[PDB]
């Protein structure tokens, strides 16, 4: 690096792209492809300056880096998306402009490449039943334009060696406070001068570059062109669907598998999974949310071990399309209701068979959970730590984060669910409802060990529990909302927001501190609710007692209610049990968010109402 | 400029032949008739108005200056994108490398604000907004059936305001002869009130300055550079620098009634975005200005503001 220049890479859009998905596979594909775009961008920087010049994210142990650059033989860990959509690196000033243009190009070409490969794959597999000439229309400018313009890869940079009046640079950038002016003072101290080199105020420079960078990103993301008129994609309903400008709605639908016309971007999305398979021989263990749901209490395994064979038999009987590789094509065929709506008498056998199995093994899990985690105030906590030595401590921080995301997050999830993204302090995972809480807790705990009553490094999270039939787009929106508007809205953050969205539309939300999970798990209250509808009316009555302040006060009302619903086998047991349950309720109240005792009881009992719902936790 | 005020109501299609009355009795449902009521659809008026709506034409002859929503508190608008949450703080542009930038001060948290507050904001008199002054609109939940079940959600709203510039279509007279009008592509009907005056928010006087701002109150269609260009020519002033505070583009579709097909997708700067401009010489900031494409369909309504 001749003339050191700080460079920032930003790739958008993120959440809107991930949310435009119908199946878990699309969701994983969007996320993974996003990480892939960042990787393509970073390799441009590595080629010219090596990984040591990439401050964030930390490439060193990045699966993508080990397998696609240093060419190693890493396994399924390659399936996880570990690279965030933003990066910071130090490069050469005279090279920066080339690098900018160079990154926009490799990302553009890569996407067009995936698109053409997707068109070929689509036609050769029935995805789209079209002519021979019509296949060439799929590659016309109109569709190519959509691929080329969907993502924005923005790069901005600033010289680390140019000198400037530190006070005036931060003042003009709207960053001058007392704490900042004080820091600037100690800086003017070290170097007997106020006119220092940009890297002299590195911590404040990162923040400024972020703003300069954001200005550019909004200017570039709006430089889009219009699209041709026509029917839109069924998955995102935003972009023109291929052949959407040549056919009427009905004829357009008949050309596509499952009758769902796709736009250029969602076609790449459907193809991405196979592309990755061909490139790494790897594919995600759970492809549908239903696959993640059936992991509840090992139902899937259990059922397969005592009904797996026959079901496939009776399935193949009704039809040969439902079976393949001696296993069902879709996991939803595990639900009686699927056969009744999606050779009549030949089907009656399947339904009666499944219903019968549910009698001995129990009804199949129909709810699953979406876990989103995200570091609280990382921007301030990082610059605070960093506040030519500074950049090094920043690299150290980034490596600590990549290590955590790549090895530790992966370790608690194991094969208990699907870990889609883990880019440092942030996480996106699909888990069976009976693992969600524990998994989130462990990730929060590990995070605390890797960065250490009043912790400075915290993670907030959103856990949304939904029915397998719920539109994934809406579920992601609600999971994000639980994280951003509920958990992150609590003063002091470091909160877990739990939402249960029933198929009926009812929506229950509880805001809790992390330790509620520990205290509840080890509680006598938890054991007593599981062996009781005593739990249901106890929860109903307490909630009714806190729609307003109870005249007799919270403590007295809780003791009264505990007495009315909690009982043992003999006066001896029941007394100790009532004293134990009462005390655990009080300990739990310590960990529920809320402006007062009434709100805390409400939140706790709403939480209890959630984890004792028989439909969700059969 | 006429001001049309809509009071929307959902339509409940009831049958005189029903199975169990215990149901509607438990809900205490009452069905009272509405005598002498003048209903009608916008799909029928668009009644001689054929002379102002081009057949196969994208825009009409008249111009829909814009649309604003209202609750019990009156007219409300998206909280300006440069107002960050902590209390909500107003953050003005800073500078670096000679370029206008938005200093980092927290995440934007969406919400609405009353015309009163927006008015103080546009005059540069607003430093912060107490959180209880920021509005959050509850979503309405409906089960949609196209004419497959759908999930239809939309803001819980009391009023819809439409500002119209009529070159000579006699729109005020047509609308004034109706009390109710059913909306487009929905089982919703609305009461119609028409006032022959232009709203205060458009008659403001900001004076003259070099540091002006433009708040996008309706989605504005166009690339940033184009909008900044149109602004320079419209105000006959040169812009030395600008900053667009926004989120991401919003996809605008539309139905092409002539083609019996959906219109091509267009991308727009969303309502709430603010364009900060620094002119070479003083300009007298207009109270409002129309920018971008499809102006006649309500897009491009920008309200003039000031900053220092
Ligand atoms: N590849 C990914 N897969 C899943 N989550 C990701 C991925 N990349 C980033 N993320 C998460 O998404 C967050 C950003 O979401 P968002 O949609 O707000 O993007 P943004 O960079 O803020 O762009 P915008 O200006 O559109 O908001 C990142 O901070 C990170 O937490
Ligand atoms: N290791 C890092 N080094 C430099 N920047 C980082 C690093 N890790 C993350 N970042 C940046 O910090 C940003 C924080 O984004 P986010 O939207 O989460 O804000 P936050 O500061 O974490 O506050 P909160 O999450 O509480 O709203 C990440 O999106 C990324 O842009
Ligand atoms: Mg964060
Ligand atoms: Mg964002
Ligand atoms: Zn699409």
């Amino acid at each position: 690096v001749k003339d050191p220049t700080l460079l920032r890479i930003k790739i958008v859009p993120v959440q809107p792209f991930i949310a435009n998905s119908r199946k878990q596979l699309d969701l994983w594909a969007s996320s993974h492809l996003l990480s892939m775009l960042m990787y393509k961008a970073l390799e441009v920087i590595v080629d010219k300056f090596g990984p040591e010049h990439v401050i964030y994210p930390s490439l060193r142990d990045q699966p993508f880096f080990l397998k696609f650059y240093l060419g190693e033989n890493i396994g399924d860990e390659i399936l996880v998306a570990n690279l965030p959509n933003k990066a910071l690196a130090i490069v050469s000033g005279k090279e920066a402009e080339k690098i900018e243009e160079e990154i926009k190009k490799r990302i553009r070409d890569f996407l067009l490449q995936l698109y053409r490969e997707a068109v070929d794959w689509a036609v050769e597999n029935g995805v789209v039943k079209v002519d021979r000439s019509e296949k060439d229309s799929m590659l016309k400018e109109a569709y190519l334009k959509i691929v080329r313009e969907y993502f924005t890869v923005s790069i901005t940079w600033v010289s680390l060696s140019e000198k400037e009046d530190i006070y005036q640079v931060t003042e003009n950038a709207g960053l001058s406070d007392e704490d900042v002016k004080k820091w600037l003072k100690f800086a003017e101290k070290k170097e007997n001068s106020r006119v220092l080199e940009r890297i002299a105020i590195y911590p404040l420079l990162v923040k400024i570059l972020d703003s300069l960078g954001e200005r550019k990103v909004t200017e570039e993301r709006f430089e889009k062109s219009e699209q041709l008129k026509g029917w839109k994609c069924h998955v995102c309903g935003e972009n023109l669907a291929i052949f959407g400008d040549m056919y009427d709605h009905d004829n357009l639908k008949s050309l596509w598998l499952d009758e769902e016309p796709l736009c250029p971007m969602c076609l790449i999305k459907r193809y991405y999974p196979v592309w990755i398979r061909s490139k790494t021989g790897q594919k995600i263990r759970f492809e549908s949310v239903v696959d993640v749901a059936l992991l509840y209490k090992n139902w899937r395994k259990i059922f397969d071990e005592k009904y797996g064979k026959d079901l496939v038999s009776k399935a193949r009987e009704v039809s040969e399309d439902f079976v393949k590789d001696n296993m069902l094509v879709d996991s939803d065929l595990y639900y009686s209701s699927t056969w009744e709506s999606g050779d009549e008498e030949k089907v009656k056998e399947v339904v009666d068979f499944l219903n019968a199995a549910y009698k001995e093994i129990g009804n199949p899990p129909k709810y699953y959970a979406i876990l989103v985690m995200d570091g609280d105030d990382m921007g301030k906590v990082i610059s605070g730590e960093v506040l030519y030595s500074t950049p090094q401590v920043h690299v150290a921080i980034s490596q600590a984060l990549a290590n955590f995301s790549i090895r530790e997050v992966r370790s608690v999830v194991k094969d208990e669910g699907l870990l889609i993204y883990a880019g440092g302090d942030d996480v996106l995972a699909i888990l069976p409802v009976d693992k969600a809480l524990e998994v989130a807790y462990k990730i929060r705990k590990e995070f605390g060990k890797s960065f250490e009553l009043l912790p400075g490094w915290k993670l907030s999270a959103g856990i949304l529990i939904v029915h397998y039939k719920h539109p994934l787009y809406d579920a992601l929106e609600k999971a994000r909302d639980l994280l951003n508007n509920k958990a992150k809205n609590v003063p002091g953050k470091d909160t877990l927001a739990i939402g249960l969205l029933k198929r009926s539309g009812s929506y229950y939300i509880s805001l809790v501190g992390w330790e509620l999970i520990r205290v509840f798990y080890n509680s006598e209250l938890r054991k007593k609710l599981l062996e009781e509808g005593v739990g249901k009316r106890f929860i109903y009555h307490v909630l009714r007692e806190v729609d307003t302040w109870p005249k007799v006060g919270i403590d007295e009302m809780l003791k009264f209610e505990v007495i009315r619903h909690i009982r043992g086998r003999n006066k001896e047991e029941t007394k100790e049990l009532r004293e134990k349950i009462y005390g655990e309720i009080k300990d739990l109240l310590e960990h529920v968010r809320g402006n007062n005792e009434v709100e805390k009881v409400r939140g706790l009992f709403t939480f209890l109402k959630i984890i004792t719902d028989a439909e969700v936790f059969p | 400029m006429i001001e049309v005020t809509f009071t929307p109501y959902d339509v409940l299609l009831f049958r005189e032949s029903r199975p169990f009355d215990a149901g509607s009795e438990s809900v205490a449902r009452s069905i009272i008739p509405l005598p002498q009521t003048v209903a009608g659809a916008i799909r029928t008026l668009l009644k001689g108005l054929k002379n102002c709506v081009g057949v196969g034409e994208e825009e009409p002859e008249f111009t829909l200056v814009g649309i604003a929503i209202g609750t019990e508190k009156g007219r409300i608008y998206p909280l300006p994108f440069n107002i960050i949450k902590s209390f909500y703080k107003v953050v003005n542009p800073g500078r670096f490398l000679g370029k206008l930038i938005l200093p980092p001060k927290g995440k934007y948290k969406s919400g609405y604000v009353t015309e009163s507050i927006l008015e103080k904001y546009l005059k540069g008199e607003l430093k912060e907004v107490e959180e209880n002054k920021v509005i959050r609109i509850e979503k309405e939940k409906r089960i949609g059936i196209k004419l497959m079940l759908y999930t239809v959600e939309f803001l819980r709203i009391e009023k819809i305001y439409a500002w119209i510039e009529d070159p000579g279509c006699g729109i005020k007279d047509i609308l004034s002869s109706y009390e109710f009008l059913t909306l487009g592509g929905e089982s919703r009907v609305a009461f119609v009130e028409v006032d022959d005056k232009t709203p205060d928010i458009f008659n403001r006087e900001l004076g003259s300055t070099k540091k002006a701002l433009f708040y996008f109150s309706t989605p504005t269609i166009g690339k940033v550079g184009e909008i900044v260009q149109e602004l320079e020519k419209r105000l006959n002033a040169k812009i030395d620098d600008y900053l667009l505070v926004s989120s991401r583009p919003t996809a605008i579709s539309g139905w092409d009634m002539h083609e019996k097909k959906p219109k091509g997708t267009k991308f727009a700067i969303p309502p709430g975005s603010v364009l900060f401009v620094e002119f070479k010489e003083e300009v007298e900031v207009p109270p409002y200005i129309k920018l971008g494409k499809l102006k006649k369909l309500g897009y491009g309504l920008a309200l003039g503001g000031i900053w220092e």
